[PDB]
């Protein structure tokens, strides 16, 4: 059936990469359009970016060069590159999925990602 | 004494989405309509408040353009007094606006063959838009009866979805570039002029 997973989590310097994988599983990874969101501790959630079948990347206007969604669709998988690395960006990571024919619902969810930054 | 940048706004490359429409202010030059009245490229050429012969007789301040992508169904919410997505949550024109929206298809510059997915459009907003109010706010919203505290209520609503645009689309889906022209009528000193 469907699934969301995702890895690249751990306790990271500041500054350094990350890469985020969400890998799906049971469904064609076509006709869908895939997002990045976050959450951090004692917040509520917030969108990062989108990615479609074309490759367009849609970004957040509030961040800006931190993060880069890069789709592959050979094996249905989804990466994340995030570049220079604030304290700010300790966060619990999600993957999502809209439908393209559809209103804007995220249906299933990525089980989520700890990014933990520390000094 | 020179000319407006007209070409900088109507045969550029790369348009804006509809949600985060691009604004030009167009000031310090001479603009002949001439050249966008007389020409057959554009389907809709509806002007409110002035017409568009006499567009070259009037002298204006603080012309501004408009510019973005909706699909073909949608220029008719182009105007003023009309409801729909992109009137209540996209772009709003106000009731006394004058000034002229300009659309013309797009299909062979903005369709590629496995679907284009640059434009965008807001499916929703809490409240509808003032005139001339752009949001780029990207923000999740909620559904109903449940907070968006995570995954744990119901899944969370995505505000900007994407156009379908295919090049086998029927008209009506099809890519329309409008590029709204607002002006105002004698103020201050006039700064655009027609010949
Ligand atoms: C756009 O390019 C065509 C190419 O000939 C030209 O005729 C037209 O006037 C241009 N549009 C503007 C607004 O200059």
């Amino acid at each position: 059936e469907v699934q969301l997973v995702e890895s690249g989590g751990g306790v990271v310097q500041p500054g350094r990469s990350l890469r985020l994988s969400c890998a799906a599983s049971g469904f064609t990874f076509s006709s869908y359009a895939m997002h990045w969101v976050r959450q951090a501790p004692g917040k509520g959630l917030e969108w990062i970016g989108n990615i479609y079948h074309d490759g367009s990347t849609f970004y957040n206007p509030s961040l800006k060069s931190l993060v880069t969604i890069s789709r592959d669709d050979s094996t249905n998988t989804l990466y994340l590159q995030m570049n220079s690395l604030r304290a700010e960006d300790t966060a619990i990571y999600y993957c999502a999925r809209v439908w393209l024919y559809g209103s804007g619902y995220m249906d299933v969810w990525g089980k989520g990602t700890l990014v933990t930054v520390s000094s | 004494t020179n000319l407006c940048p007209f070409g900088e706004v109507f045969n550029a490359t790369r348009f804006a989405s509809v949600y985060a429409w691009n604004r030009k202010r167009i000031s310090n030059c001479v603009a002949d309509y001439s050249v966008l009245y007389n020409s057959a490229s554009f389907s809709t050429f509806k002007c409110y408040g002035v017409s568009p012969t006499k567009l070259n007789d009037l002298c204006f301040t603080n012309v501004y353009a408009d510019s973005f992508v909706i699909r073909g169904d949608e220029v008719r919410q182009i105007a003023p007094g009309q409801t729909g997505k992109i009137a209540d949550y996209n772009y709003k024109l106000p009731d006394d606006f004058t000034g002229c929206v300009i659309a013309w298809n797009s299909n062979n510059l903005d369709s590629k063959v496995g679907g284009n997915y640059n434009y965008r459009y807001r499916l929703f907003r809490k409240s509808n838009l003032k005139p001339f109010e752009r949001d780029i706010s990207t923000e999740i919203y909620q559904a109903g009866s449940t907070p968006c505290n995570g995954v744990e209520g119901f899944n969370c609503y995505f505000p900007l979805q994407s156009y379908g645009f295919q090049p086998t689309n029927g008209v009506g889906y099809q890519p329309y570039r409008v590029v709204v022209l607002s002006f105002e009528l004698l103020h201050a000193p006039a700064t655009v002029c027609g010949p």
